[PDB]
C-alpha cells in the first residue's frame, strides 16, 4: 500500500505506530500495532517554492481523536464556543483544516518531508506480490530448505 | 458466583443444570445449597446413591419424563 | 550565534573573487544562509537566498548580478563569487542567517564588509 | 514585487512614527502572513523588528508595533528615544525577489 | 418590528432552534426577551438575552434547555429548545425591550407554536 | 455449549465442570469529581452593610470559598442578573477554580455602562468590563438602604 | 413575586371596571400591563403603571398604591375587551400574573 501525504519535517516523528502527536491526533493517524515502514524525503527542492502554494493542508481541530488508519475531509467549522458556528466562520469558532505554510530556503527541521506509508498482510495471504527472488527448482523426496 | 454446569453426558441427555458458587439465586427449579444456589435441579426429599457431586453433601442423578 | 566575515578586498574589474562567511554557534545545515549587498548612500540589495538542504542557486528578475553563492556544511563557511566586476556592482556585503519558516526567515548578520572593484 | 518608502520624515521623541511602506503590485500574499521590518544603525548592522508578529516577539520593546494591510504597512512607535531613530526597511517576501526600502531617516532638532 | 419563523412540531429528546430577525431598529440598541405562553394560560419569561453579548439567562422556576445566542452583525436572535415537554408546547413570543431595567416589553414577533407530539 | 467450548471436545463427559464465572454488572455509572471550589459565606458578602463606590470598587477574590448560585436564584431580589457563556445552572454545578468579585454602587441606568464592550461615562473612567466575558453580573436595587 | 390580579370579567360595558393587580408581599414601584387579543401577539398598554406610551387610548388608566395596581378601565366598549396581563419587572424572575380574560355583556 502507497500513502501519499505532506508534512514537516519534525511532524514526520509525530506520525509513528505507539507515537502521540499534534499531527498524529487530528489529521493522520498510524496504527500502534501497524507492521510496515514510513519512508520521509525532503521536499524542500521541489514542493517548497517562492509561489509557496497552500494547496497541502493539514487539520489543526478535530473534535475527536483519529482512529488509526482513518480518513477525515469534514471542513465544517469546529465550534469550540457555546454559539452555534453556523457553517461559517464566527467568534469563537475555528476552521477545523489550517493551510501549510512553507519556505524555498526553509532549515532542514522545517524542511516539507514527502511521507509515504507501508502496510503489508504478509503470512496467512496468498501472495499476490512478491520479492524478486529469482525461483530455484523446486525439489522432492529430499530434505530441501523451501520458501 | 462461578458457574458450575452439572451435565450428564451429551448422548445419555442435552438437559443441564446451572449452580452459582457462594451466591443466593436472587443475584441470577429452585434449590440453595452451601455450594451455592442452584438451577435446573428439582429438590428431592427422598435420599438417592451420588450420581453428580454437586457439593455440601447434596448430589444430581438424572430420573423421573427423566 | 556569531557570524564572521573575510576582510575588504581589492581585485581589478572584470575578473573574480571568491568571498567567504564563517558561521558558528548553530549547525551550518540547520539555518540556510545569503548575501546581500547595500551601495554606499543607496538601499540594500538582495542578491540571492540558500536552502539549508542545497544551494537555492537564485538569480534575481530583471537584472542579473550574476554572483554564484555556494555552502559547504563541513566547513560551515558561506562562499560567494562574483564575476563581471563592476563600479555599480561593489556594495558592503552582508551574510545573514536565517530563522524557522514564517515571514521573513531571517535574524543574525555579519556585520558586512567593502568591496573594492578597481583598478 | 516592487516597492518604495516615504522621501523623508524627521521626528521628535514622545512622537507615534508611522512610515509609508509602499507596495507596487499585490496587497501582501494569499497567506497574509509576509512582510517584514529593519533598523540600520551606524556601525551597527541591520537587524530584525516585526514581521507581522508571526514569531519571536520578545527580543523587541512592545512600544514597538504597527499592522499591515493593502500596499502599505503601517509602522508604529511611542515614546522614541533620541538615540533610537535609524532608517527603517520593510523588505517584501514571497513574491519574486524581495527588495528592499527606499530608506527615511528620522532627523530630531534639537 | 419583529418576524419569527413559522409555526413547528416536534418530538420528545430532539434539539430544536427557533429565530427573531430584528428590523427598524439596531440589534445592539434594544435587548430580546423570549416570552412563552401556554395557550389558554398565564405568560411565562423562559429568558432574557442580551443581542451585544452573547448572554444566557434563564428563568428557573423550569427549565427548557433554552440556550441563548445573539450575534450583533446577524440582528437575528436565536432561541434553542430540548428535551421537548408538554410545557414547552406552547406559543413563543421574542419581544422588544429596553437596554435598561425597566425591561418594558410591546413590539413581538408574530408567536411560534412548538408543538410536541409523538410523531411529529 | 460452554462446557463443550472448555473440555474443546464437543462430546462431554458425565459430571460438573466450571466453565465460565458470573459477575454482576453495574446497572449505571456514577462519576464525582476532586472538589476545586473550596468553601465561604457567600450569603455573608450580599449581606454587606457597605458597599465601596465606583470610582474606587473594592476588589475581593473568590479563591478558596463556595460558589453557590443555587441561593441567588431562590432569593429573586436582583433586579438584574444576567448569565454568560451557560445556562445558570450548569455554570452553578461546575466548580470554579478562580472567580473574582468587584463590588461597587451604581445608579440602574449607569449599570449598563459597566457591561462587556459597553462604552460610557461610568464605563471609561469609573470602571471597564472586556468584550469577551463569561463572567455572571449581579444587580439589585438598594434604594431602601443606601438611599436616605 | 407572585401576581394573581383578576381571574376574569364580566360587566355591563362603558364603565368604569377596575382590576385588581394582587402583587405578592414584596413591594415593587415599577410595573407593566399589556393588552391580549386572541392568538395576537400582545402589547404593553400601561408603562411603569403611570405613564402613557404613545397610541393608546385614554379608556384604561393605570392607578396603584404601594404594591397594590388597578387598572381602571373607564367606558370600555365592545370593541376593546380582550385579555389583560400584568408584568412585575423588580424581582429577577419577571413573572406574569394570571391575568384578566376581560368579557362583557
Amino acid at each position: 500500500y502507497a500513502d501519499s501525504f505532506v508534512i514537516r519535517g519534525d511532524e514526520v516523528r509525530q506520525i509513528a505506530p505507539g507515537q502521540t502527536g499534534k499531527i498524529a491526533d487530528y489529521n493522520y493517524k498510524l496504527p500502534d500495532d501497524f507492521t510496515g515502514c514510513v519512508i520521509a524525503w525532503n521536499s524542500n527542492n521541489l514542493d517548497s517554492k517562492v509561489g509557496g502554494n497552500y494547496n497541502y493542508l493539514y487539520r489543526l481541530f478535530r473534535k475527536s481523536n483519529l482512529k488509526p488508519f482513518e480518513r477525515d475531509i469534514s471542513t465544517e467549522i469546529y465550534q469550540a464556543g457555546s454559539t452555534p458556528c453556523n457553517g461559517v466562520e464566527g467568534f469563537n469558532c475555528y476552521f477545523p483544516l489550517q493551510s501549510y505554510g512553507f519556505q524555498p530556503t526553509n532549515g532542514v527541521g522545517y524542511q516539507p518531508y514527502r511521507v509515504v506509508v507501508l502496510s503489508f498482510e504478509l503470512l496467512h495471504a496468498p501472495a499476490t506480490v512478491c520479492g524478486p527472488k529469482k525461483s530455484t527448482n523446486l525439489v522432492k523426496n529430499k530434505c530441501v530448505n523451501f520458501n | 458466583g462461578g458457574v458450575s454446569v452439572i451435565t450428564p453426558g451429551t448422548n445419555t441427555s442435552n438437559q443441564v443444570a446451572v449452580l452459582y458458587q457462594d451466591v443466593n439465586c436472587t443475584e441470577v427449579n429452585v434449590f440453595q445449597t452451601r455450594a451455592g444456589c442452584l438451577i435446573g435441579a428439582e429438590h428431592v426429599n427422598n435420599s438417592y446413591e451420588c450420581d453428580i457431586p454437586i457439593g455440601a453433601g447434596i448430589c444430581a442423578s438424572y430420573q423421573t419424563s427423566q | 550565534v556569531k557570524l564572521v566575515e573575510s576582510g575588504g578586498g581589492l581585485v581589478k574589474p572584470g575578473g573574480s573573487l571568491r568571498l567567504s562567511c564563517a558561521a558558528s554557534g548553530f549547525t551550518f545545515t540547520n539555518y540556510g544562509m545569503s548575501w546581500v549587498r547595500q551601495a554606499p548612500g543607496k538601499r540594500l540589495e538582495w542578491v540571492a537566498e540558500i536552502s539549508s538542504g542545497g544551494s537555492y542557486t537564485y538569480y534575481p528578475d530583471t537584472v542579473t548580478g550574476r554572483f554564484t553563492i555556494s555552502r559547504d556544511n563541513a566547513k560551515n563557511t558561506l562562499y560567494l563569487q562574483m564575476n563581471s566586476l563592476r563600479a555599480e556592482d561593489t556594495a558592503v556585503y552582508y551574510c545573514a542567517r536565517f530563522r524557522y519558516g514564517g515571514g521573513g526567515t531571517v535574524d543574525y548578520w555579519g556585520q558586512g564588509t567593502l568591496v573594492t572593484v578597481s583598478s | 514585487i516592487v516597492l518604495t518608502q516615504s522621501p523623508t520624515l524627521s521626528l521628535s521623541p514622545g512622537e507615534r512614527a508611522t512610515l509609508s511602506c509602499r507596495a507596487s503590485e499585490s496587497v501582501d500574499n494569499y497567506g497574509i502572513s509576509f512582510m517584514n521590518w529593519f533598523q540600520q544603525k551606524p556601525g551597527q548592522a541591520p537587524r530584525l523588528l516585526i514581521y507581522a508578529a508571526s514569531n519571536q516577539g520578545s527580543g523587541i520593546p512592545s512600544r514597538f508595533s504597527g499592522s499591515g494591510s493593502g500596499t502599505d504597512f503601517s509602522l508604529t512607535i511611542s515614546s522614541l528615544e533620541p538615540e533610537d531613530f535609524a532608517v527603517y526597511f520593510c523588505q517584501q517576501s514571497k513574491e519574486v525577489p524581495r527588495i528592499f526600502g527606499q530608506g527615511t531617516k528620522v532627523e530630531i532638532l534639537k | 418590528q419583529l418576524v419569527q419563523s413559522g409555526a413547528e412540531v416536534k418530538k420528545p429528546g430532539a434539539t430544536v432552534k427557533i429565530s427573531c430577525k430584528v428590523s427598524g431598529y439596531s440589534f445592539s440598541n434594544y435587548y430580546i426577551h423570549w416570552v412563552k405562553q401556554a395557550p389558554g394560560k398565564s405568560l411565562e419569561w423562559i429568558g432574557y438575552i442580551d443581542p451585544f453579548n452573547g448572554g444566557t439567562s434563564d428563568n428557573l422556576k423550569f427549565k427548557g434547555a433554552a440556550t441563548l445566542t445573539a450575534d450583533t452583525s446577524t440582528d437575528t436572535a436565536y432561541m434553542e429548545l430540548s428535551s421537548l415537554r408538554s410545557e414547552d408546547t406552547a406559543v413563543y413570543y421574542c419581544a422588544r425591550s429596553e437596554y435598561d431595567p425597566y425591561y418594558v416589553m410591546d413590539y413581538w414577533g408574530q408567536g411560534t407554536t412548538v408543538t410536541v407530539s409523538s410523531a411529529s | 455449549s460452554e462446557t463443550k467450548c472448555t473440555l474443546k471436545s464437543f462430546t462431554v463427559e458425565k459430571g460438573i465442570y466450571q466453565t465460565s464465572n458470573f459477575r454482576v454488572q453495574p446497572t449505571e455509572s456514577i462519576v464525582r469529581f476532586p472538589n476545586i471550589t473550596n468553601l465561604c459565606p457567600f450569603g455573608e458578602v450580599f449581606n454587606a452593610t457597605r458597599f465601596a463606590s465606583v470610582y474606587a470598587w473594592n476588589r475581593k477574590r473568590i479563591s478558596n470559598c463556595v460558589a453557590d448560585y443555587s441561593v441567588l436564584y431562590n432569593s429573586a431580589s436582583f433586579s438584574t442578573f444576567k448569565c454568560y457563556g451557560v445556562s445558570p445552572t450548569k455554570l452553578n454545578d461546575l466548580c470554579f477554580t478562580n472567580v473574582y468579585a468587584d463590588s461597587f454602587v451604581i445608579r440602574g441606568d449607569e449599570v449598563r455602562q459597566i457591561a462587556p464592550g459597553q462604552t460610557g461615562k461610568i464605563a471609561d473612567y469609573n470602571y471597564k468590563l472586556p468584550d469577551d466575558f463569561t463572567g455572571c453580573v449581579i444587580a439589585w436595587n438598594s434604594n431602601n438602604l443606601d438611599s436616605k | 413575586i407572585v401576581l394573581t390580579q383578576s381571574p376574569f370579567q364580566s360587566v355591563s360595558p362603558k364603565e368604569k371596571v377596575t382590576i385588581t393587580c394582587r402583587a405578592s408581599q414584596s413591594i415593587s414601584s415599577n410595573l407593566h400591563w399589556y393588552q391580549q387579543k386572541p392568538d395576537q401577539s400582545p402589547k404593553l398598554l400601561i408603562k411603569y403603571a403611570s405613564q402613557s406610551i404613545s397610541g393608546i387610548p385614554s379608556r384604561f388608566s393605570g392607578s396603584g398604591s404601594g404594591t397594590d395596581f388597578t387598572l381602571t378601565i373607564n367606558s370600555l366598549e365592545a370593541e376593546d375587551f380582550g385579555i389583560y396581563f400584568c408584568q412585575q419587572t423588580n424581582f429577577w424572575p419577571y413573572i406574569f400574573g394570571q391575568g384578566t380574560k376581560l368579557e362583557i355583556l
